[PDB]
DNA sequence: TCTGACGCGGC
DNA sequence: GCCGCGTCAGA
C-alpha cells in the first residue's frame, strides 16, 4: 500500500508499522483463518492496515487489547 | 532474566583451561587406516569428544533406548547426541612453559613493557642465546642483567651458589611470577612525579597504565606463559571422506599431530637424562611448533605443505576480507533467493514485477504444501510433494493465491545506496526472465545488457507488512541525498513527449477552436488536423495556492495539439502552465515536484504512470529514426583547416630560421589548433539545429526537426561533445602524459580515420578504461570507512535544548554566488532569531525554515543566519530531531528512530565514483591529514621579528616585550621567505608562513566554527564542480564523529593529558559535577583525528576487531579484561539481535507503554 | 605502489 | 634534543 492514508492517524511510520503487525498476529491467533474467507479475501497483514485506515480500531485501543492476551 | 546482556574478554588460566577440556591427548591418532573410526586417543579419539552416532557406543553394545545416559565399560564413549562433540574442548599437557606468541611479538609486545627490556634481548634468552639472573643474591649482577655463556661460567666460579640464571621460556616465566606491583608502581610514579618527560619520561607513562590495568583486572601476570593448550573440537576441523576415496584434512590438525608428537619426545628425552644441547634444541623446536600453531610466519618463514601453500593458522581464519568476523558473520548465505536476468515489462505497474512462475513456485513451495494441506487435496507432506514434482494444474491457481498480496525484495550486487534494495508485489508470468519497471531502473542504476537481480522472500508476518511499508517503490520517490525525484523519464520517454509539445508555425487546422480536450482528440483521431498545429482551447479548472486556498482558472488559452492531448492526463488542482511548455526533461522533473510537494505522493505516482504510457504511444507514432544523412558536415570546414594548416607552416618557418623558441612554437601550435576545433564545432551546430524554408510570402529560418538534435536539445540522451566529434573533428588527443599531441585530427567518425589518427586515438580510450575499472576498489573502501564512523549514529530525542549553531551565508566564489543563501538553509531551523536592519525581528528562533518562509529572507535581503547542527547537538551519543531538522527525503521533520549516520556515509560514497578529478583530496580531507610545510601559527600575540642566529632556526618575539620581559619564540627554517614585516603586532594564531592551511591548527586557534565552515566550503567546492549534489547537513554529521576526544587540562579525579572520550569527560564531570561541591571536575582541550583512527578509538572491542586489526585489538582487550556492551547496530547484528534503531526502538518504546497499563 | 602510524637505531 | 634507516598494516 502507498501508507499514506495509515499515517494521517499514525505517526512517525514506525508506530503505524507495529501497531499494525500486533494486530495482524492477534487477528490470526483469533481462529480468522477457518479457510472459507482466506481465498475470498486479503491477508490478515494488509487487513490490520485497512482497519487502521478506516481508523475504527483505534491505535489507543490496540495497547489495551494486548493486556487480554 | 534467561539473557546475556553483556560480553567480556579475560585471560584464561591453566585451572580455567583444565575445567573446559574434557580429555587429555596423549597420542596424535586421528583414524584407524583399515577402518575410518576414532583412535583410543587420538584428537578424533570418541571417548573425550563424543559418541559419532546419536545414542550409540562406538562398540555398538549399548543401542537401545532401555540406556541413554549411561557410559559403556567397554569403551570410554559416552551415550549422547553427536551434537556434543562440536562444543566439547580437549587440552594438552605441556613438559616445559610455552610463551604466547601474540603478548611477545604484539609491537608493542606487552612482556617487553613489562620486563622494561628490548625485545630483542628478550628473544635471545628465549632462544638460550643469553643467561638471565633469576635469583640476585648476594653477588652485584642486576636481576635484569644478560650474561655471556663464558661470563656466566665465571661469576659462577667466583660466586659458585647464591644466584639463579635460568634461560629459555621458564627464566622469563620466574621472573614475571617474582614481581611485587605494589613496589614497582609506587618508583614508576615516584620518576613520575620528577616529570621531565620531553624525552625519557614519555615512554614510562604506558608502563604505569598497564600495571594499574593489570591490578584492577586482578589476572595473574605470569599467566601470559602458557603451561598447558587447549585442543579445538574435531568438528570444527574434520577429516570427512570425499569422492575419490580421499579425506579432507584441516591445516590445524597437521600442526596439532606434529605439537602433540614433538612434546612426547621432549618428555622421552627427559625420562632418558638424554644431552643438554639435545634438549635444549628440542626445547626450542616445541616453541616454534606451538608459535606457528597460533599464527605461523610471524617471526618466521611459514612452514607449508607438500602443495606450498602456507599453513592457515587459527588467527588467520578470525582474520581478514576471507576471515570469520566479516566472512561469514556477514556474509549469511540466505536460502529462498534467487537471481535472475531482467526485462523492459513496461506494461508492469509503478508497484508491480513480473515473475518466472518456476522461480515463484521453488520459492513458495513451503506456502505451496501448508495450502495443499489446509485444502485436503493432500494429507500428507510426501504426497503434497510427490503431487507438486508433477506440476498439477491446481497447484498453479493455488500459487497465484498464495503470492495474491505477498511482498517480494530485489536487488542487484552493487548496493551502492538503500535505494538500490526495494519491495514489489510480484505477479506469474510466463518465461525465466524476471521483468521490472522501467522508471525504477534508474535508482536500480542497471540496464537490459544480459544484468541479473537478486529476489528474497520476507517469512516473518512482521518483516512482510514491515517491507511493505518502508521498502516499498511506492514509498521512495524523492533521494535520501537530495530532495530531486527519482522517478523522472531518462530516455525514450522524455523524447517523444518534446516531439509532441513542439509547435509548428503553418499547419492544418491552425486557428481552429476547441471547447474541451474531447473534441481535440476526436479531431486528431480524424487527422484533419496537424499535431505540432496551434489551436485555441477554453479550459476551467481549480487551482491550489502555496498557501493551500483553492481558486478556479477560467479562460481562453492558445495552446498546441499534444499539449491539448496531454491536459487529460494532468490531475485535478495542478495549473495548465506547466504543461504549456517544450517540457523538456527539465521540465517534467520540476512538474513531478511540483506535484509531490503540493497533490501528494500517491497523486504524483499516478501521474508518473500516465506520462510513461502517453510518452511510448507517442514516441512510436512519431517514428523518430537515425540515419547518415542527418549528421551534416560543414561546408566551411575545408578553408579554416587550410587556414589553420597555412598558420602551423608560418609557425614552422618561424622555427626553422631559429626566430622562436621549440616551447613556445609547439604552445603556439596547440591553441591554433584548439582555436581551429572550437570553430569548427560552433559551425556545424547551427546549420544542424537551423533549417530555412520558403514559406508562403518568403523564405524564413526555424528550428531543425533533425532527429539527432532534438535528441541532443530534448536531453534524453547524448550531448554537444558527441554531435560536434561525429559532425566536426577529433582535434587534440591527449597522450598517455595527457601533454597533447602537436599533431591533431581533421578527420571525423562520419568520414572515417587515417590508420595513424586511429593509433593516435586508441591511447586514450585504452587509459580511461584502465581507469574506470581500478577506481572501483577506492570508492568501496572509502565508503565503508565512512559507514565505519558514522555506523553508531542515531536521532533518539525530538529537542536537544541547545540554543548555540553556525553561521549561514551564500558561499561566493567571487565571480558567482554559485550558491543561494535560501538554498543552503532550506530545510534547516534558525539557532536564534533574526532581526532585521530596521529592527524588527522577521524569524523568531528554534523555527524550521521552510520554501514559503525561505522568500522572507531573499526579500528582507539578510545575507547572514545561525542555523542549528549536528556538531552544535548537545544530547550524548545521539543526534537530537531538531539539529537535524528537515529528513530531506520525505520533506517533513525527520523521525526519531532513523539512522542519519548510515545514510549520510552512504550517499558522500555512491556520487564519488562518478567524479574522477578528485576522490583522494576528498580522501585526504576526511582523513584529516596534515600538508607538509602547510604553515606555522603562534599562539602568543607579540611584535614579530627576526635575528635569532640565522641557523634555520629563526625565532621572533611573540613576548610584547614591553610591560613584561619574555621571549615566546620556536626556531623555523629560514628556506622559505618570511610572511611577517620586521616590525608588526603579531596576533594569537596568525599565520607566520604562505601555504596551505592545516587542519590540527585550525581547532586549536581558529576555534571549532572556523574550522568546520573551512571543512563545508572545501568539501561543497569539490563535489558542486563535478555538477554532483549533496547536502550540506550530511557532511556535518560525518565531522561531529571526528571530534569525540579532548585532552584533560586538569585531572581533578581523571588522568591526565593522556586523550580521553568525550562522553566519559561529561558523566564523569557530571558525577563530580553535584555529588560533593565543585571538585575541579576537568578542564579539557577539543582534538582532531583521522577517520580511521576514530573507528579504531570506539570504546567497544567486538565493532574495533571487525573493521581491521583484530589480533591487536583482541591482544589489548585480553589484558585490560574490558567489558562491552553491545550498545550497538553491529553488536546486534553479530548476536542476531534486534538493533537500537528504527523499528526495533519504536517497539520497545510500545513495550514501555504497555507495562504502565498492566502497572 | 603507498601512508601513515608506529617504530627505534644511529649522533 | 634529531636526522635518517625500519616493521606493521591495509589497498
Ligand atoms: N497503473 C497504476 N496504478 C496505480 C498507481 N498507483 C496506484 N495505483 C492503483 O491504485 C490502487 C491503490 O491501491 P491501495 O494501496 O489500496 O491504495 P493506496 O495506493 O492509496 O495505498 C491499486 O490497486 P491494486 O489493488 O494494486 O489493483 P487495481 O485495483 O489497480 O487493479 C493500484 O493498482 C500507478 O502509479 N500506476
Ligand atoms: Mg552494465
Ligand atoms: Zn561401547
Ligand atoms: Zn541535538
Amino acid at each position: 500500500v502507498t501508507v499514506e492514508d495509515c499515517l494521517d492517524k499514525v505517526e512517525t511510520r514506525f508506530d503505524l508499522v507495529v501497531l499494525a503487525s500486533m494486530r495482524a498476529n492477534k487477528i490470526l491467533k483469533n481462529g480468522y483463518s477457518e479457510s472459507m474467507e482466506n481465498e475470498k479475501k486479503e491477508k490478515a497483514t494488509v487487513v490490520a492496515l485497512r482497519e487502521i485506515a478506516e481508523s475504527e480500531i483505534t491505535s489507543e485501543q490496540i495497547l489495551r487489547n494486548e493486556i487480554e492476551g | 532474566s534467561k539473557k546475556f546482556d553483556i560480553i567480556k574478554i579475560s585471560l584464561a588460566s591453566p585451572e580455567v583451561i583444565r575445567s573446559w577440556s574434557h580429555g587429555e591427548v596423549k597420542k596424535p591418532e586421528t583414524i584407524n587406516y583399515r577402518t575410518f573410526k576414532p583412535e583410543r586417543d587420538g584428537l578424533f579419539c570418541a571417548k573425550i569428544f563424543g559418541p559419532i552416532k546419536d545414542y550409540e557406543c562406538l562398540c555398538g553394545k549399548y543401542k537401545r533406548l532401555k540406556h541413554r545416559g549411561v557410559v559403556c565399560e567397554r569403551c570410554g564413549v559416552e551415550v549422547e547426541q553427536a551434537k556434543v562433540r562440536r562444543e566439547r574442548m580437549g587440552h594438552i599437557d605441556l613438559v616445559c612453559p610455552v610463551v604466547h606468541i601474540w603478548y611477545l611479538k604484539s609491537l608493542p609486545s606487552r612482556i617487553g613493557l613489562f620486563l622494561d627490556m628490548p625485545l630483542k634481548n628478550v628473544e635471545k634468552v628465549l632462544y638460550f642465546e643469553s643467561y638471565i639472573v633469576t635469583d640476585p643474591g648476594m653477588t652485584p649482577l642486576e636481576k635484569k642483567q644478560l650474561l655471556t655463556d663464558e661470563e656466566y661460567a665465571e661469576a659462577l666460579e667466583n660466586y659458585g651458589y647464591e644466584f639463579e640464571a635460568s634461560m629459555g621460556a621458564e627464566a622469563i616465566r620466574d621472573l614475571l611470577a617474582d614481581t611485587d606491583i605494589e613496589s614497582e608502581i609506587e618508583l614508576l610514579q615516584a620518576e613520575c612525579e620528577e616529570s621531565k618527560s620531553t624525552a625519557k619520561k614519555e615512554k614510562a607513562i604506558k608502563r604505569l597504565r598497564l600495571l594499574e590495568t593489570f591490578q584492577a583486572s586482578g589476572n595473574k601476570p605470569e599467566w601470559m606463559v602458557m603451561t598447558v593448550l587447549p585442543v579445538l573440537p574435531p568438528d570444527l576441523r574434520p577429516l570427512v571422506p570425499i569422492e575419490g576415496g580421499r579425506f579432507a584434512t584441516s591445516d590445524l590438525n597437521d600442526l596439532y599431530r606434529r605439537v602433540i608428537n614433538r612434546n612426547n619426545r621432549l618428555k622421552k628425552l627427559l625420562d632418558l637424562n638424554a644431552p643438554d644441547i639435545i634438549v635444549r634444541n628440542e626445547k626450542r623446536m616445541l616453541q616454534e611448533a606451538v608459535d606457528a600453531l597460533l599464527d605461523n610466519g610471524r617471526r618466521g618463514r611459514a612452514v607449508t605443505g607438500s602443495n606450498k601453500r602456507p599453513l592457515k593458522s587459527l588467527a588467520d581464519m578470525i582474520k581478514g576480507k576471507q576471515g570469520r568476523f566479516r566472512q561469514n558473520l556477514l556474509g549469511k548465505r540466505v536460502d529462498y533467493s534467487g537471481r535472475s536476468v531482467i526485462t523492459v515489462g513496461p506494461s508492469l505497474r509503478l508497484h508491480e514485477c513480473g515473475l518466472p512462475k518456476k522461480m515463484a513456485l521453488e520459492l513458495f513451495k513451503p506456502f505451496v504444501y501448508s495450502k495443499l494441506r489446509l485444502g485436503g487435496h493432500a494429507t500428507t507432506i510426501k504426497q503434497a510433494k510427490r503431487m507438486v514434482e508433477l506440476e498439477e494444474a491446481v497447484v498453479w491457481d493455488i500459487l497465484e493465491t498464495v503470492i495474491n498480496e505477498h511482498p517480494v525484495l530485489l536487488n542487484r550486487a552493487p548496493t551502492l545506496h538503500r535505494l538500490g534494495i526495494q519491495a514489489f508485489e510480484p505477479r506469474l508470468i510466463e518465461g525465466k526472465a524476471i521483468q521490472l519497471h522501467p522508471l525504477v531502473c534508474a535508482a536500480f542504476n542497471a540496464d537490459f545488457d544480459g544484468d541479473q537481480m537478486a529476489v528474497h522472500v520476507p517469512l516473518t508476518v512482521e518483516s512482510q507488512l514491515e517491507a511493505r511499508v518502508l521498502m516499498m517503490s511506492t514509498n521512495n520517490i524523492l533521494s535520501p541525498a537530495s530532495g530531486q525525484p527519482i522517478i523522472t523519464p531518462t530516455q525514450d520517454i522524455v523524447l517523444g513527449l518534446y516531439y509532441i509539445t513542439r509547435e509548428k508555425e503553418g499547419a492544418r487546422g491552425e486557428g481552429k477552436l476547441f471547447s474541451s480536450y474531447e473534441d481535440v482528440s476526436r479531431a486528431y483521431n480524424s487527422g484533419t488536423i496537424d499535431i505540432h498545429a496551434k489551436i485555441k482551447l477554453r479550459i476551467d479548472r481549480q487551482v491550489f495556492d502555496t498557501k493551500g486556498n483553492t481558486y478556479n482558472e477560467k479562460g481562453v488559452v492558445n495552446t498546441t495539439v499534444g499539449r491539448a492531448l496531454l491536459l487529460n492526463i494532468l490531475p485535478e488542482g495542478l495549473s495548465f502552465s506547466l504543461l504549456n511548455k517544450v517540457l523538456v526533461k527539465k521540465e517534467i522533473s520540476k512538474i513531478i515536484n511540483q506535484a509531490f510537494r503540493v497533490l501528494g505522493g500517491k497523486a504524483t505516482v499516478v501521474l508518473a504512470d500516465k506520462l510513461m504510457y502517453a510518452g511510448f504511444k507517442y514516441s512510436t507514432l512519431s517514428g523518430v529514426s537515425v540515419g547518415v544523412d542527418d549528421m551534416t558536415i560543414p561546408d566551411n570546414k575545408e578553408a579554416k583547416i587550410e587556414e589553420a594548416e597555412k598558420e602551423i607552416k608560418q609557425i614552422t618557418e618561424q622555427y626553422q630560421s631559429s626566430l622562436i623558441t621549440e616551447n613556445e612554437r609547439y604552445n603556439n601550435i596547440i591553441n591554433i589548433w584548439s582555436k581551429t576545433s572550437d570553430e569548427v564545432g560552433a559551425s556545424m551546430m547551427d546549420a544542424i539545429s537551423k533549417d530555412t524554408v520558403s514559406i508562403n510570402g518568403e523564405k524564413k529560418e526555424i528550428e531543425s526537426f533533425n532527429s539527432v538534435y532534438m535528441m541532443a536539445k530534448s536531453g534524453a540522451r547524448g550531448s554537444y561533445n558527441q554531435m560536434r566529434q561525429l559532425a566536426g573533428m577529433r582535434g587534440l588527443m591527449a597522450k598517455p602524459d595527457g601533454t597533447m599531441i602537436e599533431t591533431a585530427i581533421t578527420a571525423n567518425f562520419r568520414e572515417g580515420l587515417s590508420v595513424l589518427q586511429y593509433f593516435t586515438s586508441t591511447h586514450g580510450a585504452r587509459k580511461g578504461l584502465a581507469d574506470t575499472a581500478l577506481k572501483t576498489a577506492n570508492a568501496g573502501y572509502l565508503t565503508r570507512r565512512l559507514v565505519d564512523v558514522a555506523q553508531d549514529l542515531v536521532v533518539i530525542e525530538e529537542d536537544c535544548g541547545t540554543d548555540d549553531g553556525l553561521m549561514f551565508s551564500a558561499i561566493v566564489e567571487d565571480g558567482e554566488v554559485k550558491v543561494p543563501l535560501v538554498e543552503r538553509a532550506l530545510g534547516r531551523t534558525l539557532a536564534a532569531d533574526v532581526v532585521t536592519e530596521k529592527g524588527v525581528v522577521l524569524l523568531e528562533a528554534g523555527t524550521l525554515l521552510d520554501e514559503n518562509l525561505v522568500e522572507l529572507l531573499d526579500d528582507n535581503g539578510i545575507d547572514m543566519i545561525k542555523v542549528r547542527s549536528p556538531i552544535t547537538c548537545k544530547t550524548r551519543r545521539g543526534l537530537c530531531a531538531k539539529c537535524y531538522g528537515r529528513d530531506l527525503a520525505r520533506e517533513r521533520q525527520v523521525n526519531v528512530g532513523e539512522s542519519v549516520g548510515v545514510i549520510a556515509a552512504q550517499s558522500i560514497g555512491e556520487p564519488g565514483t562518478q567524479l574522477t578529478m578528485g576522490l583522494p583530496r576528498v580522501a585526504e580531507l576526511f582523513e584529516a591529514r596534515r600538508p607538509k610545510d602547510a604553515a606555522i601559527l603562534s599562539p602568543c600575540d607579540g611584535m614579530v621579528r627576526l635575528g635569532n642566529r640565522d641557523t634555520k632556526e629563526k625565532q621572533r618575539i611573540e613576548i610584547i616585550d614591553k610591560n613584561g620581559h619574555i621571549v615566546e619564540e620556536i626556531l623555523l627554517p629560514k628556506s622559505r621567505h618570511l610572511v611577517v614585516f620586521d616590525g608588526e603586532q603579531v596576533s594569537r594564531g596568525d599565520v607566520l608562513a604562505d601555504g596551505p592551511t592545516d587542519p590540527h591548527d585550525l581547532l586549536k586557534y581558529k576555534g571549532l566554527e572556523e574550522f568546520a565552515d573551512y571543512i563545508l566550503i572545501e568539501a561543497q567546492s569539490v563535489y558542486r564542480m563535478q555538477g554532483v549534489v549533496i547536502n550540506d547537513k550530511h557532511i556535518e554529521t560525518i565531522v561531529r564523529q571526528m571530534l569525540r576526544k579532548a585532552v584533560i587540562l586538569d585531572e581533578g579525579d581523571s588522568k591526565f593529558v593522556k586523550d580521553e572520550s568525550i562522553e566519559l569527560v561529561r558523566i564523569l564531570e557530571e558525577n563530580d559535577k553535584l555529588r560533593k561541591q565543585g571538585k575541579k571536575e576537568v578542564e579539557y582541550e577539543l582534538v582532531l583525528m583521522g577517520i580511521t583512527r576514530s573507528s579504531l578509538s570506539t570504546e567497544s572491542f567486538l565493532s574495533a576487531a571487525s573493521f581491521q586489526e583484530t589480533t591487536r585489538v583482541l591482544t589489548e582487550a585480553s589484558i585490560n579484561s574490558q567489558i562491552d556492551n553491545l550498545r550497538g547496530l553491529k553488536e546486534n547484528v553479530l548476536i542476531g539481535r534486534l538493533i537500537p534503531a528504527g523499528t526495533g526502538l519504536a517497539v520497545r518504546k510500545e513495550s514501555a507503554k504497555i507495562e504502565k497499563m498492566r502497572e
